[PDB]
RNA sequence: GGAACGAGGUAGAUGAAGAGGUCUGGAAAGGCCCGCCAUAGGAGGUAACAGCCCUGUAGUCAAAACUUCGUUCUCUCCUGA
RNA sequence: GACCGAUAGUGAACCAGUACCGUGAGGGAAAGGUGAAAAGCACCCCGGAAGGGGAGUGAAAGAGAUCCUGAAACCGUGUGCCUACAAGUAGUCAGAGCCCGUUAACGGGUGAUGGCGUGCCUUUUGUAGAAUGAACCGGCGAGUUACGAUCCCGUGCAAGGUUAAGCAGAAGAUGCGGAGCCGCAGCGAAAGCGAGUCUGAAUAGGGCGCAUGAGUACGUGGUCGUAGACCCGAAACCAGGUGA
RNA sequence: UAUCCUUGGGAGUCAGACUGCGAGUGAUAAGAUCCGUAGUCGAAAGGGAAACAGCCCAGACCGCCAGCUAAGGUCCCAAAG
RNA sequence: AACAGUGGUAGGAGAGCGUUCUAAGGGCUGUGAAGCCAGACCGGAAGGACUGGUGGAGCGCUUAGAAGUGAGAAUGCCGGU
């Protein structure tokens, strides 16, 4: 029996074009360039899901350093102080304190400072 | 195994012993599967063909010179990448039939008959004699025997009166003892065999 | 079995491999033939036993022997086969052929002396091995050549 | 169509009981002055086809019993 | 070369049984509830998918004329141990 | 009919060997569908007409003659968000603001700004490559079939296994058909001998075998042989014709 | 520590590249050429060397707005003296 | 359950998705089938549903079988733009 091309080809390509909504010009309209961009977007999305975890850690460290230097400590020494005091609060939470509850952050910073002066 | 021996009316006239060598064996499912595929393949007509690039009309000359035109090089307007061109491969007339070993054939039919007995779908009649060809008569007989879905009727010899009475009823097939076969028996839910026909079938298989 | 509940015996059937149907199949693109060269071409490859121009093995070696027109082949029967028969039977080639002990007569039946025979038989055959003749006679039988 | 036996090979090989191929030795035609008697004694005997070569040419002798 | 007869081919004939009730619907052949014919439940068509609406089908018949085959008869021919 | 269903199937579903092309031999297309029924839009309005807007017919006119369905490229109209200091393989991750409200989901649309980031394919030691291929969209377009060989797997029987043609039968199953084929015994070039046999002067040694045994029929799958043999592509060769 | 061998089925490969080390050819030139030896690439994404197949660190089944380290770094671009 | 592993070209092996047709069961459909057009749903992937719009008569599902069975590239062929 003969198998006509049928509707399978159009269905598959439409799915890709729907994933390409919002792409510029032909990249949301033409299957080949759309297909390339959707494939390329896949590699980028994977890469960036791993880069996300570095960018936010980078952001937290920057914020902690600013708040630390408001207590007369560099980030290096603050983190060393916390480790000596056994504090396991991570940089996401330290950054949160620095921004949302600065008094709490200073308490942790003072704890670190005690250990450093020991 | 023992089964009830009926008459056309539908009353039980006691029982009858079927030969265990034919109706009592453990159905070999694997050989039944093969028997069914083999038979259905043997029914295939296999009359299908396409035209390859040699058979398609025209296409002799080279569409254009090999070099210089800037077109892809082509050899014939009936190449398989051309619209209208020859098909690459595709259906060609062939037969699908093949043969199983005789013993596998016998094992298949024995398995299928013994399976009928396991499901209580084997109706044995003292005899089946119709006075005249009359579909009404046959339909009444089948209702008497509580035959609802398809049924295969197996007579010992050519029974013209029965064949004509049952010909027109959907899903009711009439067969001589010689003509019984795996696909027919498996297809039809009930097996109405006559006592005379049972011995003829046993004679061959046993 | 039901026509709507058919199952093949496990491992009796496999699905054919279809090459050149995309990357994910693993036989996409080059369809298992690697890259270029004679072996990858359609109807490619050299003839059986060709060695690239190195002299083929068969041509390096010398022909041997001849075929005898009058070559006789005997349907051989060992003593263990005769043991299947009953005592007092005269085992002729006609009896052997009918009972299916031998499939084909060829130039005749030859009895050979492999195995044991514990039955008195009147073996009639075209040829006997020295061992077979002794063994048939040793068990009280007769080994008549015919 | 039936596969055709390689007739040149049929004249050169012979199947053994276990399906190996028996062959003659090369260097057994002439120039025997240039070969030591030890070589000649040994080349006179038959040999078996190697595993490497057997797989290359097994199909050429398929029809041979 | 000629008759008689038989079976065919080249047109045709006849041919059973539900507008069943009801529900949607432009339109029932469909759904639901009931029947009936069948040697006929092949098929096509009919306002949606029909064994019971039409042409049909199974079955049984039909040829002025032409044509094919067959069997008998006529006719023709014929000694061999 | 486990054949095609309008790029398919005949080149030709249609006024097709036609149109067209060629001096000629010759080559050689494209092109199906209103509706159940023309009931094929009376009449009115704009217009020279075409084409429209009503009104009627119809179940439907968003079925009105290239008249079933009507995808994508492509061309437009309206606007919710953004856009005139910006360096862009155009996305992706982060992210306010504004606008919406879903297959109700740690929702949808847009995206100021930040980080990262040189298409796809082929061919290559190595290609973002300034090496090759693709204007775009759609359809079509490439390991198949027959017959043999071999291996794995499955099944039947098993020192046995199996029929071919053919004859009966639904173009079937099946029944009959044992001719033939493979295996159970091998060794030798052969005569021949035979669990041995060949070499040899040899009860010697050694080779190949046996003792240390499973084959066969059918089916599926892998590969191979012969066939165009995975598909496309030469420059040429030959044969018969057509042209001064 | 968990490979190795025999038999059989199916392959692909025969253009290699650079880096370190031991040599030849060359001029103790070449991103040159030809071998030995180890690695990486080829067929390997991630981090570093500004960019940079072959160098340094290290092997991506997948998610996380968690942590510790490698090479390399910590004045600003740009995480950290 | 524990432990271990899970980059990959040529290539080998396994398990699947989907398309057309057939058989057998069981269904859907004029109270609207296929196709087409949306959507924020589902599955590990190929993919599968549900709802609404269009459409106006055919089509799924389960098991098995058979293949003209899957396209983005061939200066591919044809059509449209
Ligand atoms: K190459
Ligand atoms: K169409
Ligand atoms: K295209
Ligand atoms: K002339
Ligand atoms: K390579
Ligand atoms: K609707
Ligand atoms: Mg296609
Ligand atoms: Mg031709
Ligand atoms: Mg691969
Ligand atoms: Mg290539
Ligand atoms: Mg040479
Ligand atoms: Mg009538
Ligand atoms: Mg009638
Ligand atoms: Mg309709
Ligand atoms: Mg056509
Ligand atoms: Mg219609
Ligand atoms: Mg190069
Ligand atoms: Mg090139
Ligand atoms: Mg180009
Ligand atoms: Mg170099
Ligand atoms: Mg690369
Ligand atoms: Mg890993
Ligand atoms: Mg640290
Ligand atoms: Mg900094
Ligand atoms: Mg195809």
């Amino acid at each position: 029996p003969r198998v006509k091309g049928g509707t399978v080809t159009r269905k598959r390509r439409k799915k890709v074009l729907k994933l390409a909504k919002g792409y510029f010009g032909s990249k949301h309209t033409l299957y080949k360039v759309a297909n390339q961009q959707v494939m390329k977007s896949g590699n980028y999305a994977f890469r960036d899901r791993r880069q996300k975890k570095r960018d936010f850690r980078k952001l937290w460290i920057t914020r902690i350093n600013a708040a630390a230097r408001m207590n007369g400590l560099s980030y290096s020494r603050l983190m060393h102080g916390l480790k000596l005091s056994g504090i396991e609060v991570n940089r996401k939470m330290l950054a949160d304190l620095a921004v949302n509850d600065l008094t709490a952050f200073n308490q942790l910073a003072d704890a670190a400072k005690a250990q450093l002066n020991k | 195994p023992k089964v009830a021996l009926y008459n056309q009316n539908g009353s039980t006239a006691g029982d009858i012993e079927l030969n265990a060598s034919v109706f009592g064996i453990e159905p070999n499912e694997s050989v039944v599967f093969d028997a069914i595929l083999m038979q259905r393949a043997s029914l295939r007509q296999g009359t299908h063909k396409v035209k390859n690039r040699s058979e398609v009309r025209g296409g002799g000359r080279k569409p254009w010179r090999q070099k210089g035109t800037g077109r892809a090089r082509q050899g014939s307007i009936r190449s398989p990448q051309w619209r209208g061109g020859g098909v690459v491969f595709g259906p060609t007339p062939r037969s699908y039939s093949y043969k199983l070993p005789k013993k596998v054939r016998r094992l298949a039919i024995k398995s299928v008959l013994s399976s009928k007995v396991i499901d209580n779908n084997i109706i044995v009649l003292e005899d089946l004699t119709l006075d005249t060809a009359k579909t009404k008569e046959m339909a009444a007989i089948l209702k008497g025997l509580s035959v609802e879905k398809k049924a295969l009727i197996v007579t010992a010899d050519a029974n013209e009166a029965v064949a004509l009475s049952a010909r027109n009823i959907p899903g009711v097939t009439v067969v001589e003892a010689n003509g019984i076969n795996v696909l027919d028996v498996v297809n039809h839910e009930k097996l109405l065999i006559t006592k005379a026909a049972v011995e003829k079938v046993e004679e061959v298989l046993a | 079995m039901k026509l709507h509940e058919l199952k093949p015996s496990e491992g009796s059937r496999k699905t054919r491999n279809r090459v050149g149907r995309g990357i994910g199949s693993g036989n996409g693109k080059t369809a298992g033939k690697g890259h270029k060269g004679q072996n990858a071409r359609s109807g490619g490859g050299v003839r059986p036993g060709f060695e690239g121009g190195q002299m083929p093995l068969f041509q390096r070696l010398p022909k041997r022997g001849f075929t005898n027109i009058n070559r006789k082949e005997y349907a051989v029967v060992n003593l263990d086969k005769l043991n299947g028969f009953a005592e007092g039977t005269e085992v002729t080639p006609e009896l052997l052929l009918e009972t299916g002990v031998i499939s084909k007569l060829n130039a005749g039946v030859k009895i050979l002396g492999n195995g044991k025979l514990e039955k008195k038989l009147t073996v009639k055959a075209n040829k006997f091995s020295a061992s077979a003749k002794e063994a048939v006679e040793a068990a009280g039988g007769t080994a008549e050549v015919i | 169509p039936k596969m055709k036996t390689h007739r040149g090979s049929a004249k050169r090989f012979k199947k053994t009981g276990s399906g190996k191929l028996k062959r003659s030795h090369a260097y057994t035609s002439h120039l025997f002055a240039n070969k030591s008697q030890k070589q000649k004694r040994k080349l006179r005997k038959s040999a078996v086809v190697s595993a490497g070569d057997f797989k290359r040419i097994k199909q050429m002798l398929a029809n041979i019993k």
